[PDB]
């Protein structure tokens, strides 16, 4: 079991060389792709991301994507930017310019070709695969515009393998762009039916998390790629290394989605404490089940609290204990009664691993479920509802072929999956 | 006399990871089968100085089998009594019976008839699995089909785990622990239900351990099992075989579920003070506080019950202490039965692990009866399948996997007319 | 009692080139030919402390025959056993049979004669060969049948490799393996078929080896050949000579081509866990899983076959073990067969040779059943060939070195025939 | 089994003075014809190619033919020059001048008559050959007009002999001289009924496979002819080195030629990576089996897309196991089954050798036979057509005797070829 990676844009670059920084070093390896490890648990499942060469290295399992030069250049040229096979860069000379229409039909559709015939080559040194890693966020154009191509042509070819994207959807208190609604809504007309499993994050709440519970002054891109990345790490612990009870990503998938359209989720991670605040802290479960149920630390711009979970997850490690594990789970449904669906017994999913992240003792992982998305599109929707009734900023998408009937199914698809959520809650 | 094993999935090769150190320390065998007699009921030799066992290990996903490849006991395993799969089943039951069922089943049951042909006087088989997952269950539920039709009239035991009602681990877990239950209905000679929550208040009053973790429970078990086999494995006072123990329990071929329960379990420092003796050992096992399933007798009416006492023991007081428990009203048997013991008395004192959480002892008891107090642990469950099952949640998994959507109704009706035959022999 | 074997071609001489080892390694002979009895039977003793093969060594392409006189095995042979040519039949029968073939016929029978010369008491001659190339199977065909018409009545075996139907390495292979079922139909006693893909499967599986080249293979068929001949250069509790054997087997004289197949083989690490007794060895022997040529006696009913246990085996358990397989109605013999087994018990133990994939083992068996289920790895072979003849291609090659069109005709009409009478007799 | 070898114009000597330089390197001998090296394995053979002289020194079986005596003192000047020796040096004094009517009628006859009692000189002293090796372009005069006059003087005198050309067959795309078509018509005219095997190789391929899969910015003749002389070296590696399975020339040309017109071929080598991308590769059986199939390494400027492959074959080289090779060539066989024909099965040879190129571990050749030629000749005829409408430069040619009832032939004739593979695609 081996997952190949996909990166796709500007952001999800930046995203993306945070993690080949954190798992290479979980795994051992220097920056030149030697290895040096310890413990033999590391080389048990070195295969489920890195592909063995000649004379002892090993190169990860990544392709790089763009429609820039720019930024390729960074990631070469930066720490660890030697471990990436050369022929992995793919990238254009042109841009998008924050356009959906020119990502999709104009200059994407010539470049496209050129990716598919590197990601079949992964696909077929692999073994036995199970899922793809997509990484990008839905606010400029080459990432909405390429990822939304590569996700439909992708799934055509392999209906039966299972797909993940990680993505990061634009916040009003923090707007950046004038034309970000109608790239956000365009994108999501099509990932309600062409993705398995789908991340939410946000950048107004990421400021939320690094203020007040990490006491950062000065938080940079730097330290909110750090956050997604041990959320996005955290996952796939399992694949990595054994445990006393085990879960896939197959597994999670059947066990939170109760109808194939509610698969939108809400990541969270604890322990996350400040440099001085730290040798103040106990070690123990109880504290770490209470900080990821805490309406605080969510990382989306939305509070559980008007809503109700349907479904969550926990994923552990460390060295722990399975009663305790089971007794703080039973503590919070039963003192949260109200804020958990009663037609669904037991909403909680658990998973214990053996191998710690290095320097810590425990750790824990949150996916929860919920019907409080339902507001997070709203807002959005909100938002593009008073460009399109004036028709702003339409003249440079229409210039591309599109028409004035696919806005209106991007207003109709994104009306639809506001009333399912509504209707369960 | 020889039996076979089988486990199947994580919770079964856990199980099975447990027992097979605790046979070893009980013959004097080593980790790499040499042994510095009675053995053959588990064991096979291989010319001098090697024995290995006739056991063979099951799953669909590499990670809990390649635990024991590389552990302590490497050497002990034959190499191809290990299977392995490439993917999981994923908490499917629909994909364990139909779509990841067939491209395993035939290897083992290419692999037991090797095994059964070694063997002259097969007793039975043993079968380690849990309600829990569709690993354990759809394919465990698949593997007996298989057997019964091959093998016939010869008895399959079972230790399977029921999901608890409060403590559980998973959301789905309802769905699949009702559709085991037609296979093993009609397809099992014996079936013994154990409940993890329960296990986990015998741990906390009795045994005084903080914080019992999987290790400990499944040295739990292993004690049960090794009890119940060794009559065969011995000899003493008075024997009971496996086929004499159904006659003597099972009152009627729908009704084979009894309920374990074992004395006496003490901590190290406490095994001090207190003296053990045949005439409490018989009282701590009726205790609903020691029941092994979160069940109470007290609302149900016993039909017959078995106690196994091996070491120390002499007929003249298992009697009368017998006797002391008949005259108790709060212990209610019913009327067709005026007598409800099977009693067998062994002369070989049970074997404490080192590295364990039990004290060495001089006797021990083995407590198997046939009540009608385990009928409401079936219809708690019943309520939270039917509840789940109204709006017809998770079920678009399970209908393109090859099922259709009136399966369910099939096991929901197994369990409604099941549980009205406990209610009229009640 | 002496024998005198010939070696064709790439595949011949690296077959010979891994049983004369063998052969050395059996007997105490250094590779100098110096022994630090019962060898006469392939060695002829020179003086003192000097035994030579009788062996010849035979191609038509220097290139792979010097590699023997390089070899460490430069000094067993004599110089002039050695017969290479200058241009190689390049996978053309037709050069084999007509061209280039003539001009060395001559050459080696000159140098039987001086073999047959020696022996007293000659049994037969023994050929390796294969029906891939011209070289091979033009030249011997030409071979034997100068040997049939001078010797007559003596036993000819040959030991052949069939070419497979998949996993081949040629593109004009068929039609050299349909042309040479004529010479080898009317000209040979007796004809053992070997499949390229066979072996693989045999390797990987039971062997455990993850990269089985040319090296390894070779090594399978020198014990085959080693256990045939051990009835002769041994002694033993009951006795089959090749005559008897041939009596037993074939009956009738268009019917001799037997499935071989060995057992034990099994890797060092994996024989320790497993005790080899002859009860589960001749069950071994019937494994479709087993058969060296991918061919399904399931499909077939059994004529008769033939049993060569070696090592320590008393005939007391082996009636047993063959009383146990004729109440199997999955393995099923011709209604005219009520007794199907011949059956022979020598005293020696096979040897194992150092840099093989073999381990040691005190007992082994071969078996050899003239099966009626070898029609189909002919007839699914002649699709090749008339599939391909339908557009004549590569006919122009054959044509130009003197061979006509007609002579495919009889090449087809001869396999219909002999695929014929098997379905007759089945 | 020893083969001498024929030289002709300004490409054949660029291209000829290569291998021998590639060659001698291969054996050990040294620029001045001394011996140097270790493996005795060189030596069983060494005579395949050279010829003894005293004092334990070599010279080759070279015969360097011209019609300017300017490209002759550069290949004695330059490097391993004074290899050769000083009598199989035969130039004229005229030239060609691009004239295909000087090259065999005029210029050729006067000189043809010298080198032919060189060749027999060499005919002599082999005492058991094989073959005759031929290098020349279908561009210019010289090497096609007394090509084609040594090949049919050759043919005549051994006709049982196997003779190999490897021709350079002009491309529209790198068109250089005005009267291109009217050489290479006239060529393959004979070229049809006078040799045995014929080599196909573009200036345009080269190109392609530079700068793309070798990341060359300038490709000059330098780094051209170092790719052809390793397609010729690979060919013959069974004759001067042992294996497990062998193939020479005689067993290739029965397993690739189903009927006696279907002769020309297009080669492809494998590995050929860049100097930066090789540290990041795998060294396995596998990788070299699709590099060799891949369109986009062929080395003849026509897609077998589309097409289907009559038989291939394929030389290997280093420490290999066998099934390894058996088992991927079913693999492509089977994926790949519309691109195969379907009435001969198994179409695939295979050879593999023990002594691997020095510096390296493993290597492979591929020679496919097939259907997809028909379109390279077309595009040649299409050249042809427009110049002998109007009678453009024909009164060049005329002037030597040639008539147009010569020019009408030679499109009837290469009809006919193009009329025989769309018969058997
Ligand atoms: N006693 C014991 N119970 C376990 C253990 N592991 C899991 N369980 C129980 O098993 C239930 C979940 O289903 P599982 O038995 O784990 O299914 P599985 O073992 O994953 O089988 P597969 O899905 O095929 O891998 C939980 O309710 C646990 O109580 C264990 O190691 N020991
Ligand atoms: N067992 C075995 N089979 C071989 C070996 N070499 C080649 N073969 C088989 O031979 C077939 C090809 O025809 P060959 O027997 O090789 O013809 P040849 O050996 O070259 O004989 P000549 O053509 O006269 O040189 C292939 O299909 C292989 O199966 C070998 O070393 N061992
Ligand atoms: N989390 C995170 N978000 C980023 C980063 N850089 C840009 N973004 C967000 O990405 C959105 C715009 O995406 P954009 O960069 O235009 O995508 P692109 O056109 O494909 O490069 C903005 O709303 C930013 O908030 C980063 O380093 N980290
Ligand atoms: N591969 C290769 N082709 C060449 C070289 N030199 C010339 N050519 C090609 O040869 C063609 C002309 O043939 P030419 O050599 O001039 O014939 P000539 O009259 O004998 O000199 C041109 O189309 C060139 O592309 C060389 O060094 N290598
Ligand atoms: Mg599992
Ligand atoms: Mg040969």
């Amino acid at each position: 079991r081996e997952i190949v990676h996909i990166q796709a844009g500007q952001c999800g670059n930046q995203i993306g060389a945070k993690f080949w920084e954190i798992i290479s070093d979980e795994h051992g390896i220097d920056a030149t792709g030697a290895y040096h490890g310890d413990s033999d648990l590391q080389l048990e499942r070195i295969n489920v991301y890195y592909n063995e060469a000649s004379g002892g290295k090993y190169v990860p399992r990544a392709v790089l994507v763009d429609l820039e030069p720019g930024t390729m250049d960074s990631v070469r040229s930066g720490p660890f930017g030697q471990i990436f096979r050369p022929d992995n860069f793919v990238f254009g000379q042109s841009g998008a310019g924050n356009n959906w229409a020119k990502g999709h039909y104009t200059e994407g559709a010539e470049l496209v070709d050129s990716v598919l015939d590197v990601v079949r080559k992964e696909a077929e040194s692999c073994d036995c695969l199970q899922g793809f890693q997509l990484t990008h966020s839905l606010g400029g154009g080459t990432g909405s515009g390429m990822g939304t191509l590569l996700i439909s042509k992708i799934r055509e070819e392999y209906p039966d393998r299972i797909m993940n994207t990680y993505s990061v959807v634009p916040s009003p208190k923090v707007s950046d762009t004038v034309v970000e609604p109608y790239n956000a809504t365009l994108s999501v007309h099509q990932l309600v039916e062409n993705t398995d499993e789908t991340y939410c994050i946000d950048n107004e709440a990421l400021y939320d998390i690094c203020f007040r519970t990490l006491k950062l002054t000065t938080p940079t891109y730097g330290d909110l790629n750090h956050l997604v990345s041990l959320t996005m790490s955290g996952v796939t612990t399992c694949l990595r290394f054994p445990g006393q009870l085990n879960a896939d990503l197959r597994k999670l998938a059947v066990n939170m989605v109760p109808f194939p359209r509610l698969h939108f989720f809400m990541p969270g991670f604890a322990p996350l404490t400040s440099r001085g605040s730290q040798q103040y802290r106990a070690l123990t479960v109880p504290e770490l089940t209470q900080q990821m149920f805490d309406a605080k630390n969510m990382m989306a711009a939305c509070d559980p609290r008007h809503g109700r979970y349907l479904t969550v997850a926990a994923i552990f490690r460390g060295r722990m204990s399975m009663k305790e594990v089971d007794e703080q789970m039973l503590n919070i449904q039963n003192k949260n009664s109200s804020y958990f669906v009663e037609w669904i017994p037991n909403n909680v999913k658990t998973a214990v691993c053996d191998i710690p992240p290095r320097g810590l003792k425990m750790s824990a992982t949150f996916i929860g479920n919920s019907t409080a998305i339902q507001e997070l599109f709203k807002r959005i929707s909100e938002q593009f509802t008073a460009m399109f009734r004036r028709k702003a900023f339409l003249h440079w998408y229409t210039g591309e072929g599109m028409d004035e009937m696919e806005f209106t199914e991007a207003e109709s698809n994104m009306n639809d999956l506001v009333s399912e959520y509504q209707q369960y809650q | 006399r020889e039996c076979i094993s089988i486990h199947v999935g994580q919770a079964g090769v856990q199980i099975g990871n447990a027992c097979w150190e605790l046979y070893c320390l009980e013959h004097g065998i080593q980790p790499d089968g040499q042994m510095p007699d009675s053995f053959n009921t588990f064991f096979s030799e291989t010319g001098a100085g090697k024995h290995v066992p006739r056991a063979v290990f099951v799953d669909l996903e590499p990670t809990v089998v390649d635990e024991v490849r590389t552990g302590t006991y490497r050497q002990l395993f034959h190499p191809e009594q290990l299977i392995t799969g490439k993917e999981d089943a994923a908490n499917n039951y629909a994909r364990g019976h139909y779509t990841i069922g067939k491209e395993i089943v035939d290897l083992v049951l290419d692999r037991i008839r090797k095994l059964a042909d070694q063997c002259t006087g097969l007793q039975g088989f043993l079968i380690f699995h849990s309600f829990g997952g569709g690993t354990g269950s759809g394919f465990t539920s698949l593997l007996m089909e298989r057997l019964s039709v091959d093998y016939g009239k010869k008895s399959k035991l079972e230790f399977a785990i029921y999901p608890a009602p409060q403590v559980s681990t998973a959301v789905v877990e309802p769905y699949n622990s009702i559709l085991t239950t037609h296979t093993t209905l009609e397809h099992s000679d014996c079936a013994f239900m154990v409940d993890n929550e329960a296990i986990y208040d015998i741990c906390r009053r009795n045994l005084d351990i903080e914080r019992p973790t999987y290790t400990n429970l499944n040295r739990l078990i292993g004690q049960i099992v090794s009890s119940i086999t060794a009559s065969l494995r011995f000899d003493g006072a008075l024997n009971v075989d496996l086929t004499e123990f159904q006659t003597n329990l099972v009152p009627y071929p729908r009704i084979h579920f009894p309920l374990v329960t074992y004395a006496p379990v003490i901590s190290a420092e406490k095994a001090y003070h207190e003296q053990l003796s045949v005439a409490e050992i018989t009282n701590a096992c009726f205790e609903p506080a020691n029941q092994m399933v979160k069940c109470d007798p007290r609302h149900g009416k016993y039909m017959a019950c078995c106690m196994l006492y091996r070491g120390d023991v002499v007929p003249k007081d298992v009697n009368a202490a017998i006797a002391t428990i008949k005259t108790k009203r709060t212990i209610q048997f019913v009327d067709w039965c005026p007598t409800g013991f099977k009693v067998g008395i062994n002369y070989q004192p049970p074997t404490v692990v080192p590295g364990g959480d039990l004290a060495k002892v001089q006797r021990a008891v083995c407590m198997l009866s046939n009540t009608t107090a385990i009928a409401e642990a079936w219809a708690r469950l019943d309520h939270k399948f039917d509840l789940m099952y109204a709006k017809r949640a998770f079920v678009h998994w399970y209908v393109g996997e090859g099922m259709e959507e009136g399966e369910f109704s099939e096991a929901r009706e197994d369990l409604a007319a099941l549980e009205k035959d406990y209610e009229e022999v009640g």
